[PDB]
Formats: C-alpha cells, sequence, structure tokens
C-alpha cells in the first residue's frame, strides 16, 4: 500500500505582521512511513522545528505534524518541503496567508 | 501505560 | 464525557541500514502525552505533556525498559512475517498497532481495543467482546491460533479492563487542568473570487479543544453538506485544533449563506456570514 502524502501549511492564529504565531505543516495520509519533512523560511531551512502528533487513521495511513514558532512580516515567505517514496521529486507547499 | 505485546 | 487512552506503535525494517525503527506514541483523548523513538540519540520514554511531570523516575525507567523490550520483540515479529508471507529479506516492511481503552464520565470501561496491520493492511484485531480475534488473512490466522493456545486474549483482557482503565483514570486526574478543559472555537469567513461570477466562501474554526467539532454551510435553513469542501480537523501546534469548510456560491448572493459551528465550548452554536 502506497499513498501520497497530503501537505497542509497553516498558522495557529490569523497572521499579523510583528506578532508571534506558530506555523504548521501537517503531512497526512501517507504510506510507507519513511518520509522527510522540512520547513523553510525564504528558501532557507528552519532549524527549530518540532515534530509531533504522529498517528494513523482507520486505513492505517500515517499522520504527523511539524511546527515552529515564527513572527510573520510582510515580505517573509514560508514553505514545507516533503520527500516521500510515492513522489518522484520533493514536494514543496507554500504558506498562503490569505486562505 | 503500554501493555507488553505478544509475538505474531 | 468519555475519555480514551491510545498507543500508536510502529516498527519499520530497513535492510542494510541497521535495526528496525521502533516508535510508540501515546495519547489521552486528542492530547499527545508520551513518546518513545528508537532512533533518538539515547532512546527513552519521554513526557509530551506538562502534567506528566507528576510521574516519578520509576515510571520513566519502567516505561523505557518496557519499550525497549517491545522494540526487540517487534524485531522478531518482522522476521516472523517474512516467513508467513514468503517475502525477501531485503525489503522494508511495516507493523502498526493501535492499543487502548475508553471510559465513560464515571470512569468505567466503555471499550477496549488492539489492532495490528502489516504494510498498511489489516492483520489481526481483538473483537469488541475482548475474548476472540479476527484475522484478515491466513498469515494472521497462524497468529490467532498461537494466541488462542497461549491464552493471550485473557491477558489482554486483564490489561484492558484493569491496568489500562486505571492509568487512564490517573492521567485524567493528574492532567485535569489540561485534559478536562474546553477551548471555544473562534470563527471567521474568507472570500475568494472565481471565474464565471462564482465565489468561494471559507469558514474557519480556530483555537478549540477538544478536537471534535461540526462545521456546516447553510442556505435557507438547508445544509449544503454535499457541495461543501473541507479538511480533516488538525492540530495547530499548541495543543489546540482548527478546521475549515468551504462552499462555492454565486457572486452577489453571499449574504444568503451562513456558516454554523457546533462545539463543546459553544453553549450556543456560532452562526457567521461573509
Ligand atoms: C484540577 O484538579 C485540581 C486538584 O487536583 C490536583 O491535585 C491533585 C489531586 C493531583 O492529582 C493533581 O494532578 C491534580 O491536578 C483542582 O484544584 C482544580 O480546580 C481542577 N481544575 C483545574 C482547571 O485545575
Ligand atoms: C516462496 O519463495 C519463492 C518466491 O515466491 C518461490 O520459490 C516459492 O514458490 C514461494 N512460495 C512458497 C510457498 O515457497
Amino acid at each position: 500500500i502506497q499513498k501520497t502524502p497530503q501537505i497542509q501549511v497553516y498558522s495557529r492564529h490569523p497572521p499579523e505582521n510583528g506578532k508571534p504565531n506558530i506555523l504548521n505543516c501537517y503531512v497526512t495520509q501517507f504510506h510507507p512511513p519513511h518520509i522527510e519533512i522540512q520547513m523553510l523560511k525564504n528558501g532557507k531551512k528552519i532549524p527549530k522545528v518540532e515534530m509531533s502528533d504522529m498517528s494513523f487513521s482507520k486505513d492505517w495511513s500515517f499522520y504527523i505534524l511539524a511546527h515552529t514558532e515564527f513572527t510573520p512580516t510582510e515580505t517573509d515567505t514560508y514553505a514545507c518541503r516533503v520527500k516521500h517514496d510515492s513522489m518522484a521529486e520533493p514536494k514543496t507547499v507554500y504558506w498562503d496567508r490569505d486562505m | 501505560s503500554e501493555i507488553e505485546f505478544a509475538r505474531l | 464525557g468519555p475519555h480514551s487512552l491510545r498507543y500508536f506503535v510502529t516498527a519499520v525494517s530497513r535492510p542494510g541500514l541497521g535495526e528496525p525503527r521502533y516508535m510508540e506514541v501515546g495519547y489521552v483523548d486528542d492530547t499527545e502525552f508520551v513518546r518513545f523513538d528508537s532512533d533518538a540519540e539515547n532512546p527513552r520514554y519521554e513526557p509530551r505533556a506538562r502534567w506528566m511531570e507528576q510521574e516519578g523516575p520509576e515510571y520513566w525507567e519502567r516505561e523505557t525498559q518496557k519499550a525497549k523490550g517491545n522494540e526487540q520483540s517487534f524485531r522478531v515479529d518482522l522476521r516472523t512475517l517474512l516467513g508467513y508471507y514468503n517475502q525477501s529479506k531485503g525489503g522494508s516492511h511495516t507493523i502498526q498497532v493501535i492499543s487502548g481503552c475508553e471510559v465513560g464520565s464515571d470512569g468505567r470501561l466503555l471499550r477496549g481495543y488492539q489492532q495490528y496491520a502489516y504494510d498498511g493492511c489489516d492483520y489481526i484485531a481483538l473483537n469488541e467482546d475482548l475474548k476472540t480475534w479476527t484475522a484478515a488473512d491466513m498469515a494472521a490466522l497462524i497468529t490467532k491460533h498461537k494466541w488462542e493456545q497461549a491464552g493471550e486474549a485473557e491477558r489482554l483482557r486483564a490489561y484492558l479492563e484493569g491496568t489500562c482503565v486505571e492509568w487512564l483514570r490517573r492521567y485524567l486526574k493528574n492532567g485535569n487542568a489540561t485534559l478536562l478543559r474546553t477551548d471555544s472555537p473562534k470563527a471567521h469567513v474568507t472570500h475568494h473570487s472565481r471565474p464565471e461570477d462564482k465565489v468561494t466562501l471559507r469558514c474557519w474554526a480556530l483555537g478549540f479543544y477538544p478536537a471534535d467539532i461540526t462545521l456546516t454551510w447553510q442556505l435557507n435553513g438547508e445544509e449544503l453538506i454535499q457541495d461543501m469542501e473541507l479538511v480533516e480537523t488538525r492540530p495547530a501546534g499548541d495543543g489546540t485544533f482548527q478546521k475549515w469548510a468551504s462552499v462555492v456560491v454565486p457572486l452577489g448572493k453571499e449574504q444568503y449563506y451562513t456558516c454554523h459551528v457546533y462545539h463543546q465550548g459553544l453553549p450556543e452554536p456560532l452562526t457567521l456570514r461573509w
């Protein structure tokens, strides 16, 4: 069973420039478990990233959260890049603060 | 606390 | 209301790269509270919720030893299944287990469970009666026969009705300020234009706990659960959750649609419009 991970990127609070917040990258519905998840600020890897909330759904697919503290500005862009066997090339999802 | 699992 | 104790266990082989990775993650309801990862620098059972600081060093030592024992034993299971399924020794395989119990508001057992999967597919599971097993294939049927002759069902039942329930009650007691709290959802609606004079309306629910929640879109008192798009409720990084549900409506008619939010933290469900 091989399932492509769903990648969702979002903040804890509605983004406000200059105000501390939390950026999340929830990677879900994937199998096998081997996977690489990285959060990026302006194309540069963020060092302080916590991995948490790992679990599986009814169909056994894996779920896991990567999150980090951050203070959004008007110019800074963030993204989550995932490498998984179900994908030929690493997938990068950008944070859309207007969603 | 977790249980001690048996062999398959 | 009811509460649960669940352990998500994963063992993954990796031929040529050393021993299988073994992980255990425990949750009380929707809150991660303990973890064990064999790939860590120095694998130890670790607290994942602040209230677990209430457990003494004996607890951590015992859970750490128990985890290492389970790890080594799963290494055997991975090899055993290669034989059951006649598979090569060079491929990566996965064993998953969900184990735990659920109690009502009065602390009494509502149900127990223990289910295994191999490479993402049902393998064997304890039935609701906590007396018999259900095997998904002939390989699992071998395990079933072994466990029946070993009285495994009885042992597991003693764990689920006793140990499991007792620790869950204790965890709920110690972490009551966190586990029994209710964080009310904060909602808002966003608007996005679409070609063909259509608009996407998205209703967001943020900062709530527990995770269970209902989000619906209405038109003339009618739920549009059909043409509604959404995401599975998800953790927001601080112990709370969020969710969103959207619907595509005709431009100019947005004020006829209302978002409804139901949650344990909302004495009165929320009703929003753009
Ligand atoms: C939570 O329980 C508080 C009393 O229980 C605490 O003290 C001991 C019984 C120990 O088990 C601790 O772990 C318990 O948390 C009580 O004073 C609070 O009012 C309760 N609710 C909140 C929000 O704290
Ligand atoms: C097992 O090993 C190989 C690969 O399938 C083959 O020789 C043999 O037929 C397989 N089946 C059994 C039960 O031996």
